[PDB]
């Protein structure tokens, strides 16, 4: 498990790195324990907490295409083709840094 | 503070 989004988001400063991180990990959270509930699977690219406290931090979006969110034209998209494998992954990967 | 919509 050697995840380039991860290893970027990293490098934020501790204040952005737990903001960041928090907000991924409750996205991938909310589809892995939720499977059923299509609402967890679509991000709106305006949505305020989104554009203004993930999108802007390095590293950040790339950890939800990692995860396998896809990027629509007003969403980003967790579609059926994509495994909840990949997104568990990345959502560990994630915590042991926040622990870290 | 919603996160999707």
């Amino acid at each position: 498990s050697a995840s380039p989004a991860v290893a970027e988001l990293c490098q934020n400063t501790p204040e952005t790195f737990l903001e960041a991180s928090k907000l991924l990990l409750t996205y991938a959270d909310n589809i892995l324990r939720n499977p059923s509930d299509e609402k967890y699977r679509s991000i709106r690219i305006g949505n305020t907490a989104f554009s203004t406290r993930l999108l802007p931090v390095r590293g950040a979006v790339e950890c939800l295409f990692e995860m396998g969110f896809e990027e629509g034209e007003t969403h980003l998209i967790f579609p059926k083709k994509a495994s909840v494998e990949q997104l568990q992954k990345i959502r560990d990967l994630i915590a042991i840094e926040r622990s870290s | 503070d919603d996160l999707y919509g």
